[PDB]
RNA sequence: UUUAAAA
């Protein structure tokens, strides 16, 4: 770590939602995924890591215990604090979806890196239904237990993620937005959970 | 606010108040401990001595005023007298007087403003308390710890209207402690409001004459009426870098080097080809914060502003000498009386050359002066952060504002400072020391000191010398 | 000539100090002594390597410092015949003799001798014996000069720092330990160096052998 | 908190019934007896102290500066710090950014009511320090900043030049401070106010936002606990989320007293 | 605030004081009945600060524990609104503070009986909410009165007086203007005796004029100790009854 | 990982003190004979007393001033222990109660009290100012650690040179150690460290409430004396009869009357260290300007 | 912005 001096100072200048699935390409964990989403003037391009799951030496817990960790990529650096909210929010999620039950005395790490988020012109809102996407075909391709797939979609800042196709809800995230906006705002993320939910089994059925 | 009881007769209030500085707000709160052992100071009181209480050396206080006051005529024969801030910083010079006032008490609230205003006249103030005897005799009543003369602020009242609440306040309390002793207070104030505020106070009645009425009431008046002083900034900005290039394209501006006159610190002869004679640059404005040896643009003046080279000697420590170095956006009658003299002789002269002034600075000449720190701005037993005057050896420059905490050691010490700035708000350039050279008129400090006015090498030759 | 003593420090089983030119390099080996947790290895000897610079705090710059001194002593240890155990080597530099923050190999040619004469006072089990040797060209001549000054640094196209290891008397070259280069160089003037740099450790360890001779040989049956 | 198994299934299935029976018998509307005060720090502009039933304890202060709003974007800037907890937790930075969005300066709540010239604005400073807790202290904490919102005194200001303030008065902040409030669900009954023992068998647990007389934006749905994480039918969520919009003018005509 | 008269002629200091009187005392225990088993909140003049003692409890972890005697921790934090200007830098891990954590836990771990309690640890935490001068004494007294509450035996008081020199005037419990012009010392006086178990002393003093200041400074703290003496009679009194 | 005191060798050295005995052979107020080696550049110092070996290194640099102090330069010293000086300092644990305590003294002695001239290392207020550095390296520890350190900073700051800046209005230029001799920094006073030691031979209740002052108390202890201490004192003092600093916190309580006589112990010590301090440098500076009473420059008439 | 001479 040097970065160099600091008398430096940094540079200052004055419908249809394209996706990509792709799973595996790394061997240190045991299974990872990579989502893409090209639309309007924003882009996604996120990583994400499953290390596990990996017994812990001493414990007695009857159940397993998730790690998610978000980390800053390279391009639109997102305060700290904001990163570990969103990621005790992904945990509330997977708590319920991961068979918890099935690895006592052991946890599992995950490793999420917003490699390239892009705008071309809160905004995490957008990104949240992307990194619940790229976890569940990441934690599917560990060999670990998901109590059916689990997706989320954005309508103006309000996140909701469902499961059982779009019966049951299993998280639920608002910023910004207005006011009132709630049966349309679900609906239009239960339509899009459908749209990532059947897309998760194409890629993750490919040779 | 409210107000908690302490053991014998103590009590603790809290004094909040809002502090504006640089655009910025702090909430400033602080304790305030009003007691019930204060004295009056009076030879006099036969109450008070017995609830004094003596110092840290144990020293018990001793009472100044005289039992014997100087006596006027009816209604006021033996009096006290009680002034204020304009007062004091009016007629400073009268008070040192040795045939004028001789039982003066001083209260705390006017000695806050004028230490506040100006700390030079803050010390002559209280050395007049301490150097008290035969023929003179100040006190100082803390009358804002008292708990019987604090007043409590009211409602959108006026800060300077609460002061002078308390100034009144003060005067009923040391008009009823002296009622045994047949003494009377007489408040010597200019402020005209304030004393038409105490007449309508018909609840303790008071005497108050103003300082011209209260001369004419003294038996030696025709002595000291003709001493009596008269009752009562900003630096214009530089030039932008294109006008000054269209001022001396056009003959519209000039450019020369200022040449401080030898005897005048406030008179600068810059020389032009195009004039006969230098151009004169008189007052502190047209010299617009520039030091001598300076390459200047120069502005001419219409002929009704132009003046003779000035017949007087002015140097930077014989000049607004009760001011404090923290001065930004107090006059002294010795400087009315010479100020107004070289006018006369301005107007019936016939060297009348022509005069500019300064408005922009094109090379300064700053560098590492020598110097001393002007004493009348030290608080010689404070090791904080203390703004001091610096008194430079080139008798041709300004004085120098700097920051420093080792004020009282630096003291009788001739040193060596840079200037860093002189914007438009201050009225004193700012610096910072550099160097001590050691104790004033020392033949090791001195002769070093010379050699740095004058930019001469002292140092040991270099080792490839050998 | 360089100078050099050994057994300085009181406290721990081995110290050295190696003086060349303006570089002073001072260390300090404790060992065996029982190991961490997460230092104890089942078969061979722990290695604690740390190396501190003579101004401001360990900066990622030492670290890679103390990764090439590793690597020259973890061979040169016979680390199998002190199993479960560590071994704390501590190089404190107390001048650096040349540019901290345009060079680094005088001060690593400093610390791999200092270390290797400590480790013989405290008595470590060594296979062999240890030499290195700052090299650097001036781009004037283009030949090739051993423990250039801080000077002949700035001037200089490629650095080299080449340490051997020698047995037999100080004569035969087992292996070439380490040769950590940087700059502009070739193949011919590589071997064009490490000929060169050959012999003049060869008479480093020779110098070294005659130093930790006046000092042990005093302190044993004498 | 740490209980047994045996009674984590007794509390679970009394709370998951139909009568849906409180461990101390509260209704699924009441709350738990609060004690606040409010201005004791002379030194800063706003202060409050709020203590709960089970002992949560939690101080906040108000602090203010003069700050160029055309230069600076958020106007109100929330210190969380939680005693025996680092500054840099997981559990300490969920909640400094969720209070920061609860607190948006234009969001939560707008900036004219600290406007000062067209160019200077005052720069509200949130210090939350939490002495002790025992449960999700976002609700409480919500509670103390509201009380100390309302009781926050800052200079007067005296009217382009630097702003200059009165000496001696000083005018009330006016401010609408949001309030926050925490549901738990157990199977399929609201529980309004959990406690340290029924959020810790609870399914899932939900976070309103209450601004103006209405439900604003910063709205979570976290977990209460990592063991008992069940998902809940959409139509819970509208459940308790409506369920607030009955009792939180209650809270207010309390609070606001 | 301003240029002020620091010890004038009339021995008034800037805020009303003379050379021996303290600021105003007002201790308060048994403040935290719900977080901490020992609470004392400290308002010695504008300094309010709250001192928790939790324990003696096991440690929760079993890797540092003494068998022969108890593990005493203080934690002082200090607030970022402890003064006027709101504090910017971090305070908790600041080298300043870990000196003084340190110099109170040796101070106490000595008074303590920690033999009493073997195998055992006592957390102190100490949160400052408001400062103005003699920070250090102020936290002396917050831990003795806090420690008592707690029910830990101690053999005896440990008191806590700042005193200040100003030119040839020692100056009882200084206030945050006095020290910044003044030289500043700190003492823990134990007891009625003239023990010091506290001897801080950051500023130049002349080595004539500190065993005066010394002795003026023991003296100030034996008054400390009889009003928290005081306030422990009426508690126990209005308790008991 | 920590030192092992057998029980018989603690009684020893109690019952020895007891006897008015030290294991090296001292008295109780007698002072560890001091050795300044100085080397090649300015700023290097290593400081010997005893067997305990300490070295410090000063640099400076050019740093932005305080904001709430723009007149003053700074002053930064870090003492991180390497288990060079004994295998029983784990490397890297900066907050260690020892390099802690180490630091806050001298940096009190040397910043705080004004040792270092902070003022004239201002070159331009509240922009450019020096930020003099002091990393002080324990090479082999055997007690009396901020004693000698306090003695290798003070010694390495009145041998330290900083570079010549020439001042032209706003610009600055740091003039080359080859272009320019170096200017030596300001030194006010020599806050010197003096350490004590003390020992009970009694108990901690016979220690509280007993008017008998049985304690034992030692200058500049070892790191045996140091293990099997009681209560510790150090005391800070200059030439100039001022009591610099003053830390004293835990062990054995003791009275104002013992403390008072500490100083008067420690200053006829400061005293001596002084003047050598004054004498090696004196010794030093001819050793590198030999010939400087040839280049002399400023030199009297008749 | 003090001539010349020896210093
Ligand atoms: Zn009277």
């Amino acid at each position: 770590r040097l970065l160099g001096p600091a008398a430096a100072k940094p540079m200052a200048f004055s419908s249809e939602q394209e996706l990509s699935l792709h799973t595996g390409f790394i061997e240190n964990c045991n299974g990872s995924a990579l989502v893409e989403a090209r639309s309007l003037g924003h882009q996604t391009s996120l990583i994400t890591a499953v290390y596990g799951p990996r017994s812990i030496r001493g414990s007695f817990t009857s159940q397993g215990t998730i790690s998610i960790q978000l980390k800053n990529g390279l391009l639109e650096k997102y305060n700290t604090n904001e990163l570990k909210e969103v990621s005790s929010f992904l945990m509330g999620i997977f708590n319920s979806v991961v068979n918890l039950s099935r690895y006592p005395k052991s946890g599992i790490d995950i490793f999420v890196y917003l490699t390239y988020d892009k705008d071309l012109t809160s905004q995490i809102s957008s990104l949240i239904p992307h990194c619940i996407t790229s976890i569940t075909l990441a934690l599917a391709d560990a060999g670990i237990e998901l109590v059916d797939m689990a997706g989320a979609g954005e309508a103006n800042g309000t996140v909701v993620s469902f499961i059982k196709n779009g019966e049951e809800i299993v998280g639920f995230w608002k910023d910004d937005g207005d006011d009132e906006d709630l049966l349309e705002c679900l609906d239009r993320c239960k339509e899009q959970y459908n749209r990532y939910r059947d897309l998760m089994i194409s890629c993750l059925m490919n040779q | 606010p409210r107000r908690k009881r302490l053991a014998d007769g103590l009590s603790v209030t809290q004094k909040v108040f809002v502090r504006s500085r640089n655009g910025g707000a702090t909430k400033i709160v602080r304790e305030h401990y009003l007691r019930s052992d204060i004295p009056c100071l009076s030879r006099s009181c036969t109450k008070c001595p017995q609830i004094v209480v003596p110092d840290a050396q144990n020293e018990l206080p001793k009472f100044i005023l005289s039992d014997s006051p100087l006596e006027l005529s009816a209604p006021i024969g033996k009096h006290y007298v009680v002034l204020d801030t304009n007062v004091v910083l009016q007629a400073i010079d009268l008070l040192e007087n040795p045939n004028c006032f001789f039982d003066v008490i001083v209260p705390q609230i006017v000695l806050d403003e004028v230490r506040n205003k100006s700390y030079p006249v803050y010390t002559r103030l209280r050395t007049l308390c301490r150097d008290s005897d035969d023929h003179k005799r100040f006190i100082v009543f803390h009358n804002e710890f008292s708990e019987h003369t604090f007043v409590e602020r009211l409602p959108n009242e006026t800060i300077n209207d609460r002061n002078n609440r308390a100034i009144r306040k003060t005067c009923q309390w040391y008009s009823e402690h002296l009622k045994p002793y047949d003494i009377n207070v007489v408040l010597v104030t200019n402020d005209r409001l304030n004393r038409e505020a105490a007449t309508k106070e018909v609840e303790s009645n008071i005497i108050t004459k103003s300082l011209v009425q209260y001369i004419e009431l003294l038996p030696n008046a025709d002595d000291i009426r003709d001493s009596i002083p008269q009752m009562d900034f900003t630096f214009p900005e530089y030039y932008s870098t294109a006008r000054v290039m269209g001022g001396l394209k056009n003959g519209v501006l000039y450019q020369g080097n200022i040449q401080i006159s030898e005897y005048n610190f406030l008179e600068g002869s810059v020389s032009l080809p195009r004039f006969s004679k230098p151009v004169l640059i008189v007052g502190q404005k047209n010299l617009n914060r520039a030091f001598n040896g300076d390459q200047v643009i120069v502005e001419l003046l219409p002929q009704s502003e132009w003046k003779a080279p000035s017949s007087i000697v002015l140097d930077s420590e014989h000049f607004d000498v009760n001011d404090n170095p923290d001065i930004e956006a107090v006059i002294s009658d010795k400087q009315r009386r010479l100020l107004a003299k070289d006018a006369m002789i301005a107007q019936r002269s016939k060297k009348i050359q022509p005069t500019a002034k300064v408005v922009y600075i094109q090379r300064r000449s700053w560098r590492q002066y020598v110097g001393q720190l002007a004493p009348s701005s030290v608080d010689p037993q404070s090791s904080s952060t203390q703004n001091v005057f610096v008194i430079l050896m080139d008798k041709c420059l300004p004085k120098v504002r700097i920051r420093t905490r080792r004020a009282a050691e630096l003291l009788d010490k001739r040193i060596v400072i840079s200037i860093d700035s002189w914007p438009t708000t201050h009225k004193y350039p700012l610096g910072h020391f550099v160097r001590d050279l050691g104790t004033i008129e020392s033949a090791q400090a001195e002769t070093e000191a010379l050699l740095l006015e004058h930019d001469v090498e002292y140092r040991p030759f270099s080792k490839k010398v050998l | 000539s360089v100078q050099a003593e050994i057994g300085i420090l009181d406290h721990v089983d081995g110290s050295s100090e190696f003086v060349s030119q303006d570089t002073k390099v001072i260390c300090s080996v404790t060992g065996p002594i029982e190991p961490k947790a997460r230092q104890e290895l089942p078969t061979q000897l722990a290695l604690e390597i740390i190396v501190r610079p003579a101004k401001g705090v360990a900066t990622t710059r030492e670290k890679v410092l103390e990764d090439k001194l590793r690597a020259v002593l973890t061979p040169l240890i016979t680390r199998h015949c002190y199993p479960r155990q560590l071994c704390q080597i501590t190089c404190q530099i107390l001048e650096s003799g040349e540019d901290e923050a345009e060079f680094s190999l005088r001060e690593l040619s400093c610390c791999i001798n200092a270390a290797f004469l400590a480790l013989v006072d405290a008595g470590i089990a060594l296979n062999s014996m240890c030499a290195s040797i700052p090299i650097a060209i001036i781009k004037d001549t283009s030949d090739i000069i051993v423990d250039p000054t801080a000077e002949q640094l700035k001037i200089s196209l490629s650095v080299h720092t080449l340490a051997l290891e020698f047995v037999n008397g100080g004569k035969v070259v087992k292996n070439v330990l380490l040769l950590d280069s940087n700059g502009d160089f070739n193949e011919d003037q590589l071997f064009s160096l490490l000929e060169l740099g050959e012999q003049k450790c060869q008479e480093l360890v020779t110098n070294i052998r005659r130093i930790i001779q006046d000092n042990i040989s005093p302190r044993l049956v004498v | 908190m740490s209980l047994s198994v045996a009674e984590k299934s007794y509390l679970y299935d009394s709370l998951a019934s139909t009568p849906s029976i409180r461990p101390d018998g509260r209704l699924p509307h009441q709350f738990r007896p609060i004690e606040i005060f409010t201005d004791f720090l002379p030194s800063s502009n706003g202060s409050s102290r709020i203590i709960a039933s089970d002992g949560s304890e939690c101080i906040v202060s108000i602090k203010s500066k003069v700050v160029d709003h055309h230069v600076e974007n958020e106007l109100l800037q929330v210190d969380v710090d939680i005693a025996g907890q680092r500054d840099d937790a997981l559990v300490v930075e969920t909640i400094t950014s969720l209070l920061n969005k609860v607190l948006k300066s234009g969001s939560g709540v707008d900036s004219s009511k600290l406007q000062l010239t067209k160019k200077y604005s005052f720069k509200i400073f949130v210090d939350v320090l939490v002495i002790s807790s025992h449960s999700h202290p976002v609700s409480l904490i919500s509670f103390a900043i509201y009380s100390a919102l309302n009781s926050t005194y800052l200079p007067k200001l005296i009217s382009e030049e630097l702003p200059t303030f009165h000496d001696y008065d000083m005018v009330k902040l006016d401010i609408n401070p949001p309030l926050v409030f925490i549901l738990a669900v157990v199977g399929n009954n609201m529980l309004l106010d959990p406690a340290a023992n029924e959020s810790e068998v609870a399914n899932n647990g939900l976070i309103i936002s209450w601004s103006n007389g209405k439900i604003t934006s910063p709205i979570r749905s976290v977990a209460l606990n990592d063991s008992n994480v069940k998902s809940f039918k959409p139509h819970l969520l509208k459940q308790g989320l409506a369920m607030v919009e009955k009792y939180a003018p209650d809270v207010v005509r309390s609070l606001e007293n | 605030m301003s240029r002020l008269e620091i010890y004038s002629p009339e021995g008034l200091r800037l805020d009303g004081r003379r050379w021996n009187e303290l600021r105003r005392f007002e201790s308060s225990i048994n403040t935290h009945p719900h977080a901490a088993d020992g609470s004392s909140y400290m308002e010695q003049g504008n300094n309010k600060i709250i001192t928790l003692v939790k324990g003696p409890k096991e440690p929760r972890l079993k890797s540092q524990m003494d068998t022969s005697k108890a593990l005493l921790n203080v934690s002082v934090n200090i607030t970022k609104f402890s003064k006027f200007e709101r504090s910017k830098s971090s305070h908790k891990n600041e080298r300043r503070v870990l000196e003084i954590q340190t110099s109170l836990v040796r101070m106490f771990e000595k008074n303590v009986m920690l033999n009493i309690y073997p195998r055992t640890v006592i957390d102190i935490e100490i949160h400052v909410l408001e400062q103005d001068g003699g920070i250090m004494g102020s936290l002396i007294n917050g831990i003795t009165l806090a420690l008592i509450d707690a029910g830990i035996s101690m053999f005896d008081y440990i008191s806590g007086i700042s005193v200040g020199l100003y030119d040839t005037t020692p100056l009882l419990d200084t206030n945050s203007l006095e020290e910044n012009a003044m030289s500043t010392v700190t003492l823990g006086v134990v007891g009625k005796s003239e023990k010091l178990s506290l001897l801080l002393v950051e500023d130049k003093i002349p080595l004539d004029r500190l065993e005066n200041v010394l002795a003026i400074g023991i003296a100030g703290a034996h008054r400390v100790r009889d009003l928290m003496d005081e306030e422990l009679r009426k508690h126990a009194q209005k308790r008991v009854s | 990982k920590d030192i092992e005191i057998s029980a018989s060798e603690s009684k020893f050295i109690l019952e020895a003190l007891r006897q008015n005995y030290r294991l090296d052979g001292r008295s109780f107020d007698q002072f560890r004979d001091v050795e300044i080696t100085f080397g090649k550049e300015f700023g290097d110092v290593s400081v010997k007393m005893g067997n305990t070996k300490v070295h410090c290194r000063i640099s400076c640099q050019i740093a932005q001033p305080y904001e709430d102090r723009p007149f003053e330069g700074l002053f930064v010293i870090s003492t991180e222990i390497s288990p060079m000086a004994g295998s029983q300092f784990e490397n890297g644990n900066i907050t260690g109660e020892d390099e802690v305590l180490c630091s806050r003294i001298i940096e009190k002695s040397v910043r705080r009290s004004g040792a270092l001239d902070v003022e004239g290392l201002c070159i331009v207020a509240g922009s450019k100012c020096w930020a003099v550095r002091a990393d002080v390296h324990f090479l082999d520890c055997d007690g009396g650690f901020i004693d000698a350190s306090c003695i290798a900073v003070m010694a390495g700051l009145m041998h330290f040179k900083k570079p010549d800046i020439t001042v032209h209005g706003e610009q600055i230029i740091v003039h080359p150690v080859n272009e320019r001799e170096p200017v030596p920094l300001g030194i006010l006073h020599i806050p010197i460290c003096v350490t004590f030691s003390f020992f009970n031979p009694q108990d901690t209740e016979e220690n509280i409430k007993g008017e008998t002052n049985s304690e034992i108390s030692i200058i500049d202890a070892t790191l045996k004396e140091e293990l099997l201490r009681d209560g510790v004192l150090t005391v800070t003092l200059n030439k100039n009869r001022e009591v610099v600093q003053v830390s004293k916190a835990g062990g054995l309580p003791m009275d104002a009357l013992t403390l008072m006589k500490c100083c008067h112990e420690a200053y006829s010590i400061i005293e001596k260290i002084t003047d050598q301090i004054l004498q090696l440098l004196k010794e030093d500076s001819e050793k590198r300007n030999k010939y400087a009473a040839m280049l002399t420059s400023e030199n009297a008439r008749e």
